RNA sequence: CUCUUAAGGUAGCCAAAUGCCUCGUCAUCUAAUUAGUGACGCGCAUGAAUGGAUUAACGAGAUUCCCACUGUCCCUAUCUA
RNA sequence: GAAUUUGGACAAACUUGGUCAUUUAGAGGAACUAAAAGUCGUAACAAGGUUUCCGUAGGUGAACCUGCGGAAGGAUCAUUA
RNA sequence: GGAUAGUGGCCUACCAUGGUUUCAACGGGUAACGGGGAAUAAGGGUUCGAUUCCGGAGAGGGAGCCUGAGAAACGGCUACCACAUCCAAGGAAGGCAGCAGGCGCGCAAAUUACCCAAUCCUAAUUCAGGGAGGUAGUGACAAUAAAUAACGAUACAGGGCCCAUUCGGGUCUUGUAAUUGGAAUGAGUACAAUGUAAAUACCUUAACGAGGAACAAUUGGAGGGCAAGUCUGGUGCCAGCAGCCGCGGUAAUUCCAGCUCCAAUAGCGUAUAUUAAAGUUGUUGCAGUUAAAAAGCUCGUAGUUGAACUUUGGGCCCGGUUGGCCGGUCCGAUUUUUUCGUACUGGAUUUCCAACGGGGCCUUUCCUUCUGGCUAACCUUGAGUCCUUGUGGCUCUUGGCGAACCAGGACUUUUACUUUGAAAAAAUUAGAGUGUUCAAAGCAGGCGUAUUGCUCGAAUAUAUUAGCAUGGAAUAAUAGAAUAGGACGUUUGGUUCUAUUUUGUUGGUUUCUAGGACCAUCGUAAUGAUUAAUAGGGACGGUCGGGGGCAUCAGUAUUCAAUUGUCAGAGGUGAAAUUCUUGGAUUUAUUGAAGACUAACUACUGCGAAAGCAUUUGCCAAGGACGUUUUCAUUAAUCAAGAACGAAAGUUAGGGGAUCGAAGAUGAUCAGAUACCGUCGUAGUCUUAACCAUAAACUAUGCCGACUAGGGAUCGGGUGGUGUUUUUUUAAUGACCCACUCGGCACCUUACGAGAAAUCAAAGUCUUUGGGUUCUGGGGGGAGUAUGGUCGCAAGGCUGAAACUUAAAGGAAUUG
């Protein structure tokens, strides 16, 4: 049984750039995987993104541009307080000098630069390089 | 994939892109009930009920063309079951394969099989009682099965 | 994934998993049972002293060929007898029987050093002055 | 390996109701034990339905000890028919 | 209002036994290890000279032998021809 | 009710049968007082805390109580228990886990010193008392600072930069000294003062105090790890060394030593524990095909975990912050020229681009509770008009009743989460200031006219649970209208409950009146039910199968038998022997009995959860895959406990007992031959009714989900093909052919990828480490042993240690 749905998205992606593709399908449509995929474009790491209406959950067809070399899920979403990011950027970030660590605050879903600004906090989604 | 088998298949129906539609039915909901509950008198289950409405009467779904589903016409009409289709179904056939156990009793597989059937029946009737369509007690039992199925 | 559970309420069964497992670790469990106070000969102390009871001259293992000088003392704190290792040339001859002797580790943490068999101990001292100090001539054992 | 009359004591078991020596040796119980038990076994002369070994229950059977009990005794006295 | 004294609750402690915990002696028994040397055989490793191994069962100075079913980790990835 | 200072099963009487638990109760253990804190420095963690502060308990063991505000007090008493002192033998008396000190204990821990000067406490009290506390003694616990020598002189040697034709060589600067000379100093010993309660030491200081027999630094080590001898003498598998690998058996780089050398140095070694190293406990973060390790299989409770959707987007207002820019001068100003360029500060508002952040609104959107304000509408009393219609339309008038609206206060259906605070002891820790001469420290101090003063301080961070307060609502839970016992309200009845003020006062009653609770009625309303998961279950449809149970049918063979024909061998083997045979063996013929088995067809084929399942037919219930515009709608994934099934053997009995055949017997073989080979044969081999619960129960590879690659077969199903083949004429239909497509047993090639490799489409998507989840391993032995428990008729199964021992055991591959 599926179990994160953002986790096969991600993955799916991962997979699909890694083997030279520049588009991938990712079943099912989460409303997190779309404001992630939102992050992930932000900083253009992905293209254009088009959903596609099933009469369901959805389906999504995300054009990749190389530069991703892994958008990553972290499963459970722990708790984060705030100077744990600091934390979790040091661990599974490659440099201080970019990178991203999308969480979800209350302050809706956002990279760990933006969180670090508006000063907030909460669970974490995974994370973009 | 599978329950209680092995098995990993896909062999589903395919619902189509159209809560409305089709073009060329024609008959009106108001109808199509009166034909609901025509069958559900002459007694029927919801799904031999829409397997003839698909079939004869080219009617393709009800939830579309009358908007709601078969079985929430029956409830509202009074001719809502005593216990669910599933759960029916589920006892009817536990209750035949004890009774070849009876006469049958180094059937091991036939054994097997009952262990299968009734842990569904009761994970069902679980559920049932959480949502409220079965009494608090209720419960699946043995002895009492074949009276259930009548 | 992984074969542990990764459940946000999962800390239970991650904690008593390992707290199940800390017992195939052996320094642990040797800590945890007490073995220390009960099975060693010390009581778990770093030294003991006892009596000489007899002088041992116990062969070596292979490849090896000597005869390593030891002697069989009788823990006063506890009325154990255990053999303990008499280091260096002739010293041997600085013990005498009914002498009492300081004991200490072979630093092995209980094992046998080398090739000297049964033996996991070693004599410091020896009516009180430290045989080092005798081999040395620095010092005299006071008379028996 | 060998002598001999057919073969040459296996599984077990034991100073056992089977052991001479013997009041066997060790351990145990006691102040003290030719007694009892647990062990040992080149066992005079144990041993497999001439049944061997085990064995719960049972016994007016033989035997050791403990507790209780007590004129059995120390040590006798008194009463009734 | 002292000695003295009735009952009560509190209740140390004594006798006898039970139990749980932590320790501990013991004739004798039965193992392991140091251990690589020795005696008897040669079980395994080469198709190890009876392929090896597994479970079970019985048997034998000793390793082991034999039955039934299994595995290949075999000594065969192989006979549409 | 008693009792207590008071609550309370605290105790009692009466009454009920309740209270805790796999979210681990209860019980056991602790070499357990709790906390502040300590050791270990990537992070995460690991280990420790008797011990300076706080809290707790106890005063040899227990219990009891007197006094008092306070004690169940012990330098208080009473008793028992355990100790034990004095005695004139009648009696009497003690309680150091206070300070010293003694014994004992042990590896392990100091003076029976001085004092109230300080810090503080007590009392009737400025005074008295204080083994509180301070002082000194013993003190290499731990920590700080750092002497054991410094600069010359010269003779060779030369770093000698050269001159330069040569032992011709300038002039400082290293190094060698049984060569030289002047300076320096506190360790000490000691006048003094200082210090002190009195002493002592420290600081200060006269008189002394240096040249090698001193003012003489040690502890380890010199094969590797690992820094430093292949020098010498000694020993000869001895003595001995060696954490580990190893050194020693007459040329020992490893023993015993001399020499020299190395490392740390007022210190260095050893033992024991513990942390780091250890990604060897793995949350971060391990491993499980073959190295240790996936339960034989399936079900299943607890646990953990669980598809997607509900305000999305648009447009405004508002003041915020890092860079453009340039003015201005501290300051090292740089390629190195002159009027040329590398950290510091000022900056409001430009519309001059950018990023960013706080607060408000509008877009159907401040809702929900409450209160305050402003009052419409609304019936209402009373005076007035109009009507091609009593139409109550319009106005003013009396007092009720407060839609909407504005503001302000409380407001999460119920949680988790997260932000910010508050309430928070000191010390310790992090850390700002401060020149204890530095430092460990300490919390001091700094300035001046220093002849009657001035002056900054003693910060800050901390805290990772829980509670309290607060901003947030993404993520994750949860509640709610379905037989409407639905929501809202300026509709209105009700019957219940409470009564503020008004009837003088107080009290009873009752009426109107008001609010709560509730029941109806009336109105307003878009009246209320998300998808339909390449999740799951259920129905249905035609199939498919060596899936299962009972019954039933068949096949030849094997053995045996009756009968049979014929005559000397037959058996068995590498070769034999034991054996059978003129009561005719063996071979042949007819015939019958019995029990097992199910050949060939049979395959890299099918089915089942695994074990396993193969002659026929009948009955019996089951199953996947497919098909499906059918149905229910999260009902699910995995699973401690618990349960079904579970090869062969084996066990309890009955049946059966052909064959083969454990035990046994025999013939050979051998040195032996309990064997292998041959012969006979018990049990067993089959079945029924009970057990057993294990196998290399194997793919030595958990399950569900997703993703990454190429090809050809084949099984089941389905779709498409004016394809083939079949008749008496070429329709249906059957088989077959091609393409497709699900779902299978597998195979092939590949290698982006993985691995120690063997190899792997998973064993990949893993230091770019997280989809959910169950189980197991943590060097080799000891050992699947002992012990306890449990199940079993038994055999045994399940659960399962330690002492000790040991440097490898082990995998894959390579070359011999
Ligand atoms: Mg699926
Ligand atoms: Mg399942
Ligand atoms: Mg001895
Ligand atoms: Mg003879
Ligand atoms: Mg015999
Ligand atoms: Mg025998
Ligand atoms: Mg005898
Ligand atoms: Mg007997
Ligand atoms: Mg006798
Ligand atoms: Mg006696
Ligand atoms: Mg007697
Ligand atoms: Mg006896
Ligand atoms: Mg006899
Ligand atoms: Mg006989
Ligand atoms: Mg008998
Ligand atoms: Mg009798
Ligand atoms: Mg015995
Ligand atoms: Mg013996
Ligand atoms: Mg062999
Ligand atoms: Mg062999
Ligand atoms: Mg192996
Ligand atoms: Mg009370
Ligand atoms: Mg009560
Ligand atoms: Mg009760
Ligand atoms: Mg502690
Ligand atoms: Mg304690
Ligand atoms: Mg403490
Ligand atoms: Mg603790
Ligand atoms: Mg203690
Ligand atoms: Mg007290
Ligand atoms: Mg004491
Ligand atoms: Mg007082
Ligand atoms: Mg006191
Ligand atoms: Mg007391
Ligand atoms: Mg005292
Ligand atoms: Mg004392
Ligand atoms: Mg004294
Ligand atoms: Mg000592
Ligand atoms: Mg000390
Ligand atoms: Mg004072
Ligand atoms: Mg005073
Ligand atoms: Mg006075
Ligand atoms: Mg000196
Ligand atoms: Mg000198
Ligand atoms: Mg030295
Ligand atoms: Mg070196
Ligand atoms: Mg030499
Ligand atoms: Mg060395
Ligand atoms: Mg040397
Ligand atoms: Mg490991
Ligand atoms: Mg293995
Ligand atoms: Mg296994
Ligand atoms: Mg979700
Ligand atoms: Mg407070
Ligand atoms: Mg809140
Ligand atoms: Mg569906
Ligand atoms: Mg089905
Ligand atoms: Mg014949
Ligand atoms: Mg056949
Ligand atoms: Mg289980
Ligand atoms: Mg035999
Ligand atoms: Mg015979
Ligand atoms: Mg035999
Ligand atoms: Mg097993
Ligand atoms: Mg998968
Ligand atoms: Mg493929
Ligand atoms: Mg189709
Ligand atoms: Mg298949
Ligand atoms: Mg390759
Ligand atoms: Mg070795
Ligand atoms: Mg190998
Ligand atoms: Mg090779």
């Amino acid at each position: 049984t599926r179990s994160s749905v953002l986790a096969d998205a991600l993955n799916a992606i991962n997979n699909a750039e890694k083997t030279g593709k520049r588009q991938v399908l990712i079943r099912p449509s989460s409303k997190v995987i779309i404001k992630f995929l939102q992050v992930m474009q932000k900083h253009g790491y992905i293209g254009e993104f088009e959903y596609i209406d099933d009469h369901r959950s959805g389906k999504i067809v995300v054009q990749l541009n190389g530069r991703l070399n892994k958008c990553g899920v972290i499963s459970p979403r722990f708790n984060v307080k705030i100077g744990d990011i600091e934390k979790w950027t040091a661990n599974l970030l490659p440099a201080r000098q970019f990178g991203y660590v999308i969480l979800t605050t209350s302050a809706g879903i956002m990279d760990h630069e933006e969180a670090r600004r508006k000063h907030v906090s909460g669970k974490i989604l995974g994370f973009v390089y | 994939g599978r329950m209680h088998s092995a098995g990993k298949g896909i062999s589903s129906s395919a619902i189509p892109y159209s809560r409305n539609a089709p073009a060329w039915f024609k008959l009106s909901s108001e109808s199509v009930i009166e034909q609901i509950v025509k069958y559900a008198r002459k007694g029927l289950t919801p799904s031999q009920i829409g397997v003839l409405l698909r079939d004869a009467h080219g009617v393709t779904q009800a939830r579309v063309i009358t908007g709601n589903k078969i079985m929430r016409i029956l409830k509202s009409n009074g001719l809502a079951p005593e216990i669910p289709e599933d759960l029916y179904y589920l006892i009817k056939k536990a209750v035949s394969v004890r009774k070849h156990l009876e006469r049958n009793r180094k059937d091991k597989d036939a054994k097997f099989r009952l262990i299968l059937i009734e842990s569904r029946i009761h994970r069902l009737a679980r559920y049932y009682r959480t949502v409220a369509v079965l009494p608090p007690n209720w419960k699946y039992e043995s002895a009492t099965a074949s009276a259930l199925v009548n | 994934g992984k074969g542990k559970p990764r459940g946000l309420n999962s800390a239970r069964k991650l904690r008593v998993h390992r707290r199940n497992n800390r017992w195939a670790e052996n320094n642990y469990k040797k800590r945890l049972l007490g073995t220390a106070f009960k099975s060693s000969p010390f009581g778990g102390s770093s030294h003991a002293k006892g009596i000489v009871l007899e002088k041992l001259g116990i062969e070596s293992k292979q490849p090896n060929s000597a005869i390593r000088k030891c002697v069989r003392v009788q823990l006063i704190k506890n009325g154990k007898k255990v053999t303990a290792f008499v280091p260096n040339d002739g010293c041997l001859n600085f013990v005498d029987e009914n002498d009492e002797v300081l004991l200490a580790g072979f630093g092995r943490k209980g094992k046998a050093k080398g090739d000297i068999p049964g033996v996991r101990f070693k004599v410091v001292k020896v009516s009180g002055v430290s045989l080092l100090a005798l081999w040395k001539e620095k010092k005299e054992k006071p008379r028996s």
